[PDB]
RNA sequence: CAUCUCAGUAGGAGCGGGAAAAGAAAUCAAUUGAGAUGCCGUAAGUAACGGCGAGUGAAACCGGCACAGUUCAAACCGAA
RNA sequence: UUUACUGCAGCCUGUCGUUGGGUUGUGGUUCUGGAUGUACAGUGUAGGUAGGAGGCAUCGAAGCGGGUGCGCCAGCAUUCGUGGAGCCGUCCUUGGGACACUACCCUUCCGGGACUACGACCCUAACUCUGAGAAGAGGACCCCGAUAGGUGGGCAGUUUG
């Protein structure tokens, strides 16, 4: 496919801190993978930076496959930082708006025109 | 297990067949040049190597090094040599094999390019250009065979110093004596049907006879090799 | 299914040849030969082998590839006179397997850790290679450990030129119980080496 | 005398403690049972192997000494 | 010591792995356009075989073309037409096979595309050599691991009553 563009993934990367101060976010690879095969993300971010690469690799068909928009985050450092950690986060999942819907569904929207 | 043959004593490695090194003066190989360079130089003197009984050039080039190099006949203290690719012909300079004209005579010609020489450098020798196609070039070997050499090989012009070296008879043992000092052979060498049994697969009996035919195979296992190895005549021409 | 992502990491190497591994193993094979025979890597290859085999992420846990040649126990012909059985070893393989070797070189280039697993991790034409855990027992944080503090103890020195890993078991016969075992335990010199 | 025997012996390399190794069934049984390991007794010079020659050669059942069971990986929570 | 008996190294060669991407000649594997199925012809082309026969047809069926699957330049299909009926067969071309639509499931036809194994050629990115390095030269060959066959007093253990 095509990557996003950079205006797309700060607004990624702000509707991920919004949904942190006001709504729920799975982070972590394990709870993230979870919560996408059960079914309620609204937003997959994944870092582009891993070794081994099999950490991150079967998110993108299992996503694909259940609908689920994924977006891709060039480093972990600033993944990990938007989350609220001080250690990097290789993937992060927004499971719940709060308040951030409307970047949810415009992200959304842009993710299926970039495809 | 009959003792070991000689062959095998060298390839062990022993201090009787190992090359005194420390006498030899310096190895002999050509400029190394990167693409699309070439260097000068200045002979500033001729000098003679104990390694192969013929006189080698000091040759001082631009950037500071200096190398000993393979004398080519009619070399002379003060000429200057041009090594490289935009190199004219003349007897001294370094040139590819590829723009050297039919029947101009070459020596310390190259294996694979940037090699620094390998064929053609005993005394006197000397190899030819034959044809020039657009992929190989075929030069005469000074043993008879032609080769076929990549286009982008370096050789220089002329031929070896030295000729005649084996016009002049040894007629004594102490001279041929004194020329194996500096040299890895073993002098004098023994005969095969003097031997005894356990020494060589010629030795014994109750006179000297080789027993069994000289002529031996080319899968002879190592320590039988011993002979006239595969060979494909034999006698000279009736 | 609600399922870990080890749990697709496994299916991922469960066959190499059939998914994108293939792709990896063709990049890393390169990087690989390029290196010496016993490298500190941060990371295992394979996370969900390693947690398996006894890895967690703390102080004192350190992982490393190690290289081994392939094929049997390189023999030399012997010098005297032998039996005609005796004399020939070309096709004589050894005793002892590549993982052993490759754990026992491991344990002697890491004079104060000890060696508790290791897996298999690629291989070529001419080499293998497997990851190898080690434990430092001289750390706190082992020490403050519950699971782990075992390895605290006066007869762990040693514990993979002994036979003690589970590579070492199967090599000395004692991965199962009843037919067959009759003479490979308590131990392989108990019964006169005629076991294994 | 060549397979066999001498014998996994003599010898070698590595590691290592007051002991070490083993150890809690993907076991042994036979119709239906037993219930971690080690060591001693017996099975027995038996089954099995073998120029079926010379020779090599067990285990289970049963009786004793002494007794002891547990810890991770994953599914659920996500830094507690 | 050897063309004594039995073996073992070394070397020569086949196969498997390392080992990739194309050019085409191979053969089926595998897939379509027609039952292609047709001599005692035929009004019909054995719509395999076959309820030994009954539905189709200006509401589409015919004889002919270079000939449309194909074959006996006949003729079942309606195809590019051409005339504007081939109907079943209880008129069976009374059959090698005698034949009718919801059956062709199957002589076959075989862009043979498709993964495969072979012989030859090309490419570079694995790999090899050279260089401090750029880079250069080879190249899926060679080396290497395993296995099968040969040669083998090079070497070993023995026998020669
Ligand atoms: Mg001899
Ligand atoms: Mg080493
Ligand atoms: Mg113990
Ligand atoms: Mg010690
Ligand atoms: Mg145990
Ligand atoms: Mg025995
Ligand atoms: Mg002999
Ligand atoms: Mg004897």
């Amino acid at each position: 496919k095509f990557d996003v563009p950079e205006e797309l993934t700060n607004k990624a990367l702000e509707a991920l801190e919004l949904a942190r101060d006001t709504g729920k976010i799975k982070k972590g690879t394990n709870e993230a993978t979870k919560a996408i095969e059960r079914g309620n993300a609204k937003l997959v971010l994944i870092a582009e930076d891993i070794e081994p690469a099999e950490i991150v690799a079967h998110i993108g068909p299992l996503s694909e496959e259940k609908k689920a928009p994924y977006i891709f985050i060039k480093n972990q450092k600033e993944l990990g930082a938007a989350s609220g950690l001080g250690v990097s986060c290789a993937t992060v999942a927004i499971v719940d708006a709060g308040k951030a819907a409307e970047m949810v569904q415009d992200i959304a929207q842009k993710l299926e025109a970039l495809k | 297990m009959g003792k070991r043959l000689i062959s095998q004593n060298r390839g062990r490695g022993t201090p009787t067949y190992r090359a005194p090194s420390h006498k030899y003066k310096a190895d002999l190989r050509h400029p190394r040049v990167d693409e699309n360079s070439s260097l000068r130089g200045e002979v500033v003197g001729i000098e003679h190597d104990p390694a192969r009984s013929a006189p080698i050039a000091k040759v001082a080039f631009e950037n500071g090094e200096e190398l000993f190099l393979l004398a080519s006949e009619g070399i002379a203290v003060g000429n200057i040599i041009e090594c490289g690719d935009d190199a004219e012909v003349k007897p001294g300079n370094i040139v590819p094999i590829g723009n050297v004209p039919e029947g101009f005579f070459i020596c310390n010609v190259e294996s694979k390019p940037n090699d620094g020489g390998k064929f053609v450098r005993s005394s006197g020798v000397y190899a030819t250009v034959v044809t020039h196609e657009a992929t190989r070039t075929a030069v005469s070997m000074p043993s008879g065979n032609i080769k076929w050499l990549n286009p982008k090989c370096r050789a220089v012009v002329g031929i070896v110093a030295g000729s005649g070296r084996v016009d002049r008879p040894w007629l004594k043992a102490g001279k041929k004596y004194h020329k194996m000092k500096t040299r890895a052979a073993k002098y004098p060498r023994v005969s095969a049907v003097a031997m005894n049994p356990r020494d060589h697969p010629f030795g014994g009996g109750a006179w000297k006879h080789p027993g069994k035919p000289t002529t031996v195979s080319r899968n002879a296992p190592p320590g039988r090799k011993v002979g006239l190895i595969a060979a494909r005549r034999t006698g000279m021409k009736r | 299914m609600v399922k870990s992502f080890y749990g697709y990491v496994r299916d991922a190497w469960k066959n190499p040849d059939e998914t994108y591994v293939n792709e990896l193993r063709w990049e890393r094979l390169q990087v690989w030969r390029k290196q010496g025979s016993v490298t500190r890597i941060e990371r295992p290859t394979r996370i969900d082998r390693a947690r398996s085999l006894g890895y967690k992420a703390k102080q004192g846990i350190v992982v490393v590839r190690v290289n081994v040649r392939r094929g049997g126990l390189g023999h030399v012909r012997p010098n005297r006179g032998r039996r005609t059985q005796k004399m020939g070893k070309n096709k004589v393989s050894g005793g002892m397997s590549i993982q052993r070797i490759a754990e026992v070189r491991a344990d002697r280039r890491y004079p104060n850790l000890e060696v508790l697993n290791s897996y298999w991790v690629g291989e070529d034409g001419k080499h293998k290679w497997f990851e190898v855990i080690l434990v430092d027992p001289h750390h706190p944080v082992i020490k403050s450990d519950k699971n782990l503090n075992w390895v605290c103890d006066p007869s762990s020195r040693g514990r993979a030129t002994r036979g003690k890993t589970s590579a070492g078991r199967k090599g000395r016969g004692m991965a199962t119980r009843g037919k067959g075992t009759e003479k490979t335990r308590p131990s392989i010199r108990a019964y006169k080496s005629r076991g294994k």
